[PDB]
């Protein structure tokens, strides 16, 4: 089956950090987790533009 | 080849049931609906209903009127959910769809001035693919794997 | 995906800035069209705001 | 190899006495009988052909 | 219903009529017309914002759109949308088909 594909994602790097403009046309699982003993995931539904640090 | 697949529905014949949501009233409708099952992706739904389809004969609908089976083509059967529908293909007492979801699903044939309908209240259901909540398939993007209604009926 | 990603200096101007994160696609198998993915019109979203 | 059954008769699945375009309701009660058998859809394609 | 089961109108001073089978309207999804005695139509309608009477007598189609809001009112505790196969049976009100 085809599926869509979301805009690539405005990364703006900083110290230790990293920064995420997300402009969805339709709605769109963000899931992040970190690479350590700790995850720490995000699963996360952005709908709407959306400022993610 | 085909028809070696086909042929098991020889031994069966449409009959007539009970739609609760006919044209008028609550009726025995000759297209009364057993199943609406909607499991797989793209809008993909299986009707089963108190008709057969197929009987050899392309494209056409067979179905029970108070004893006399009759039959029609399948371009005058109509059905829609929400939106109107696509049929696909039929064969035996199963047809294959193209459905948008909504909270019920109506299939309808017109005779020469006597219409015939059968309402059910069945949630018929679509399915995206992917971490993206699509309402309708998109013109283009990356492959990925589904699980759809199989077109054939093998 | 914001105001003024598009920017005209006078109505009629014939020069135009465009800077709306416009990518590419890889079509189809089997199928002529020119695919891409780009971040929606934020002048809409400004109307949305 | 399996043997299905119509009377006390173990004749061969796939080759049937009778066909359904010539006799309409003793096929279907042959069919009757082997249900639960693992040899049913041989029995069911030589059952409506010949 | 004036002969069983046709519609009666005007045009441009001259009235027509057609069977009413070929009227036709719906609120969101298509609508079932019942029965009509005199300029009251009854028809089966589920939820919408409006409603859009409309035939096509010659290649003209007529229609008429108003803005009225169709409301579909369950009965009982339990909140549907088309009403179920089987249940119980509740005091409810409904128009009546006849036209005392």
């Amino acid at each position: 089956c085809t599926v869509p594909l979301a805009p690539e994602p405005m990364i703006t790097f900083g110290f230790r950090s990293v920064s995420l403009k997300l402009h969805p046309k339709n709605p769109t699982y963000l899931i992040t987790r970190q690479l350590a003993d700790e995850p720490h995931y995000t699963h996360e539904l952005i709908s709407e533009p959306a400022v993610r640090n | 080849s085909t028809e070696e697949l086909f042929n098991e529905y020889k031994l069966t014949r449409p009959y007539m049931a009970r739609c609760i949501r006919c044209a008028v009233g609550s009726c025995h409708s000759p297209i009364a609906i057993e199943a609406v099952k909607s499991d797989g992706h793209d809008g993909y739904v299986r009707l089963q209903t108190s008709s057969q389809y197929g009987l050899l004969k392309g494209r056409t609908m067979r179905y029970d009127m108070h004893g006399t089976i009759k039959e029609i083509p399948l371009h005058q059967v109509s059905l829609y959910t929400s939106r109107p529908c696509h049929i696909v293909d039929g064969h035996g007492y199963f047809l294959l769809a193209r459905c948008p979801a909504g909270d019920s699903i109506t299939m309808e044939f017109k005779k020469d001035s006597v219409r015939h309908s059968c309402s059910v209240p069945y949630e018929v259901k679509f399915n995206p693919v992917g971490r993206e909540l699509y309402t309708h398939p998109p013109e283009h993007g990356v492959e990925q794997a589904c699980q759809v209604y199989a077109h054939d009926a093998q | 995906g914001a105001f003024g990603d598009i920017q005209s200096r006078t109505v009629s101007s014939s020069d135009l800035y465009a800077n709306t994160n416009l990518v590419l696609q890889r079509p189809k198998a089997g199928a002529i069209h020119v695919p891409y993915t780009q971040a929606p019109s934020g002048f809409e979203q400004w109307k949305k705001d | 190899t399996t043997m299905c059954l119509l009377a006390n008769v173990t004749f061969p699945c796939a080759q049937p006495p009778i066909c359904y375009d010539r006799k309409p309701a003793e096929t279907l009660a042959m069919l009757s009988v082997n249900v639960d058998n693992p040899g049913y859809d041989e029995l069911l394609e030589a059952a409506v052909k010949c």
